[PDB]
């Protein structure tokens, strides 16, 4: 619910101006950046077949995505983050997950420790 | 001086580069380890499967 | 298992830039085989008898088929890889101490002369060759200009 | 998500307090999921009490799942509950009628399933003449009154249907 | 029909999203023509304060006369390029009454196309390639210096542009533009000092590019304003007509149902 | 216009070379000059042979001249007509059909004749009396697989 209200919020203001695409580059530059956040969430709704996210993954790609880290990548890299991040997370922080899981919220110890491991990868991305 | 100090302290860190090659030869070497053993049992349980089958 | 654990940007900052990518994909190699090792257990569950011993009605196929199987020993295969790594790691231990012992040297040595530099003569007793002592830039360049007044006039 | 079941509470209590008149809730059609939220917010607000005799609101619910004569005759229930209320008691009731459009589907259901020739669009032959036979009971009289509040679905967005 | 209909409807939407979007766009580009106009507008006005200052009068004895109009290549900005062609036909009416000589330059590939078949002969050169970028003092120069290499000596000329006034308002100005004989002969020009011949024709050409790289930053800012509005006339213009289809389209949809409801019953009641 | 019955007798060809599978081509309802020109084309191409027995194809025609009831069945009898090379010799069977839409209005016509169910129903391909139980008789048996291409 937290990552879901700002995420469907700025979707639709991505939404309502979508139509201007193809001309952003002579557009106000806040509608642009809702712009880009709007590719870039979108990018991140996309999902293979057969591959069912659990949900705390899915809530830390979102927050991953939401809170502005994925605006300076390009989308055709998009995915490629989102898989290998959610790897990493899974791989290195199962007891944060666990505790995620076993709470059903982003608490602010969790929500800090979300953004060390967001800052860290992104940083370590290529 | 703090700039050689600097210099220090990495090339000191310079072990990580050894150790990481270490990690993935005991890696590799138990996983086609393992994947033999698996290969084994996953062929003879073919065999049996495939007699008491038919 | 011995496994060495490790930092990550510890590693990239002791990358000589001409061979960057192989240790990257030496990273890469890593993460997918620690994966490969998370996608499967140590052991495989061994094949029991008893629902063979009474379902397979061939004779001695179960039998000889387990036989064999005791009878069957895995080459566990051996490195050959470590030793040589772990001989290059010492030889660039050794170039590392020397060099590090090198620029100890160097560094006492900037710590001698900030030191001269720190204990100075209050300037208003200190001569224009106590001066040039104290900065070799300040000295004049007797042989480009012998004359008076030994510089350009422009910069006079 | 516009807080209609807010208002249609606040109708009720309000008209139960300044003009004395209950009210009547006919759920012509209702998913029953949605019946039960209802009842419950009702319960809550005070506007039933389940353990005194001070509720306010009476309920007539003939929900998705019946056949097409219930749906059809729950909206005349309903009338017939407040009926009661404006005649023997002589008040000014409200009845709430949720919803309508369902009550001119169930109508043109009874129709097609006894073999009346569908009219335009597809509506039953007798859509103006059962609507009529409907809504002129919900008038004012010598005696009291009724006020009806009804939620209109306009199909295919659409009000010239 | 159902689905002529809805093909009319999807090209309505189609063109009307175009509009929204291009109005955005100009409104877009208002952003940063409005800005570059206030040091523009100082400087050309620094420029011409001198010529307002000593009152010069122009001669109303001469003939050979240069008449510049500044538009754009880019249409759709509604009113801008027919008002300078308006302006532009009636001065050469009223100053071609006189037997004036007069020729024409044309700041703009809209300009030139609507005044290029009245007036052909009456033209020297015209340009192009004005409109898609913000104009900046370079192109100025390089319409001054053509207009100087041009063989045609003109005894006064006057440039006619868009002088934007507000958001929603502008207006159609004409600046003069005096030659060397001019502001020499001019006897309020004997106090000011140190003045020959010399001095006067490099000034005069200088205030010459001026003016011209004035008119221009008035006129871009004018035309996206205007656009901005025209876009969004035609973006109601074309939400109305789809109200007017939707209405057609629901009639037209009853319509359908009843009569395969018609056919499905007489079909049936016929056994 | 593009060249579409060289593409139907080289997939012929082809699986009947490659595979040991033959093929059966259902005109349902079709147009008597493109079925000659089918006809020909296949003769003079090498898919049938007048004169031997390795011809690789069987055709099956319903021309659009032909009550309703015959450009309704006239796809089942190629069907048919696959199915025995499928569940008898275990092959893997070309089945072309010339147009599904000409199968539906054929029987729509066939429906409105009978009088039982509304012109606005159509066909439907899930219902057993229809559409349905053909579309359902090619597959992917474990004795063998008809594929159906329609053009
Ligand atoms: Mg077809």
């Amino acid at each position: 619910k937290q990552v879901a209200g700002t995420m469907k919020l700025e979707l639709a203001q991505y939404r309502e101006v979508a139509a201007f695409a193809q001309f952003g580059s002579d557009l106000d530059a806040a509608t642009q950046q809702l712009l880009s956040r709007g590719v870039r969430l979108t990018e991140l709704l996309k999902q293979g077949q057969y591959s069912p996210m659990a949900i705390e993954e899915q809530v830390a790609v979102i927050y991953a995505g939401v809170r502005g880290y994925l605006d300076k990548l390009e989308p055709s890299k998009i995915t490629k983050f989102e898989n290998a991040f959610l790897s990493h997370v899974v791989s290195q922080h199962q007891a944060l997950l666990g505790t995620i899981r076993a709470d059903g919220k982003i608490s602010e110890q969790s929500d800090a420790k979300l953004k060390e491991i967001v800052t860290n990868f992104l940083a370590g991305f290529e | 001086i703090d700039t050689e100090k600097s210099q220090q302290a990495l090339v000191q860190k310079r072990h990580y580069l050894f150790d990481v090659q270490r990690n993935n030869i005991a890696m590799a070497l138990e996983v086609t380890y393992r994947e033999r053993l698996y290969r084994v049992y996953k062929e003879v349980k073919n065999r049996l499967d495939y007699h008491i089958s038919v | 298992l011995a496994l060495k654990t490790i930092d990550w940007v510890a590693f990239a900052e002791i990358i000589p830039q001409n061979q960057k990518a192989i240790a990257s994909s030496l990273k890469s190699w890593n993460e997918t085989l620690t994966s490969r090792l998370a996608a499967l257990p140590e052991n495989p569950p061994a094949i029991d008898w008893a629902y063979y011993k009474a379902n397979v009605a061939k004779a001695g196929l179960v039998d000889d088929f387990e036989k064999k199987f005791n009878a069957l020993k895995v080459p566990v295969p051996e490195d050959k890889y470590t030793a040589q790594v772990d001989a290059e790691e010492k030889e660039d231990v050794k170039s590392c101490a020397e060099w590090v012992s090198l620029s100890k040297a160097r560094i006492v040595e900037y710590e001698k002369e900030m030191e001269k530099m720190k204990n100075l003569i209050p300037f208003d007793q200190m001569t224009i060759e106590d001066l040039n002592e104290a900065f070799p830039e300040t000295k004049l360049d007797k042989k480009k200009y012998p004359y008076w007044p030994h510089q350009p006039i422009e910069n006079l | 998500g516009v807080g209609k079941t807010v208002l249609i509470m606040e109708l009720i209590n309000n008209v139960a307090k300044a003009h004395g008149g209950y009210s009547v809730f006919a759920g012509v059609g209702e998913r029953t999921r949605e019946g039960n939220d209802l009842y419950h917010e009702m319960i809550e607000s005070g506007v039933i009490n389940l353990k005194d005799a001070t509720s306010k609101v009476a309920l007539v619910y003939g929900q998705m799942n019946e056949p097409p004569g219930a749906r059809a005759r729950v909206a005349l229930t309903g009338l017939t509950v407040a009926e009661y209320f404006r005649d023997q008691e002589g008040q000014d009731v409200l009845l709430f009628i949720d919803n309508i459009f369902r009550f001119t589907q169930a109508g043109s259901e009874v129709s097609a399933l006894l073999g009346r020739i569908p009219s335009a669009v597809g509506y039953q032959p007798t859509l103006a003449t059962d609507m009529g036979t409907m809504q002129e009971r919900i008038t004012t009289t010598k005696k009291g009154s009724i006020t009806s509040v009804q939620a209109i679905y306009v199909p295919a967005d659409d009000l010239t249907d | 029909t159902l689905k002529d209909i809805t093909r009319r409807l999807k090209s309505i939407k189609n063109i009307q999203k175009i509009t929204k979007s291009m109005k955005m766009v100009a409104a877009a580009k208002y952003a940063r023509a409005e800005r570059e106009l206030k040091p523009a507008r100082i400087y050309g006005l620094g420029s011409l304060a001198l010529y307002e200052k000593a009152d010069i009068k122009g001669p109303e004895d001469k003939k050979k006369h240069l008449l510049i109009g500044v538009s754009s290549d880019r249409g759709l900005c509604g009113a801008i390029h027919s008002s300078i062609a308006k302006q532009m036909k009636s001065e050469v009416a009223t100053l071609t009454a006189a037997g004036k000589e007069v020729m024409l330059v044309g700041i703009g590939d809209k300009i030139r196309g609507i005044l290029y078949r009245t007036h052909s002969d009456q033209f020297l050169v015209a340009f192009k390639e004005v409109g898609r970028k913000p104009p900046t003092f370079g192109d100025a120069s390089v319409i001054a210096l053509e207009l100087l290499n041009s063989g045609y000596e003109f005894d006064e000329g006057s440039i006619i542009f868009n002088k934007f006034r507000s958001v929603i308002s502008y207006k159609t100005e004409e600046k003069p533009i005096f030659s060397l004989n001019t502001v020499a002969s001019a006897d309020s020009m004997s106090i000011y000092d140190d003045i020959d011949a010399d001095v006067l024709q490099n000034y005069q050409e200088y205030n010459l590019a001026n003016i011209i790289y004035y008119s221009l930053k008035e006129s871009t800012t004018s035309e996206q304003s205007a656009r901005m509005t025209a876009m969004d006339n035609a973006s109601k213009n074309a939400s109305e007509m789809i109200d007017k289809l939707t209405l057609t389209f629901n009639r037209t949809r009853q319509a359908v149902i009843t009569k395969e409801l018609i056919e499905i019953i007489s079909g049936a009641a016929a056994l």
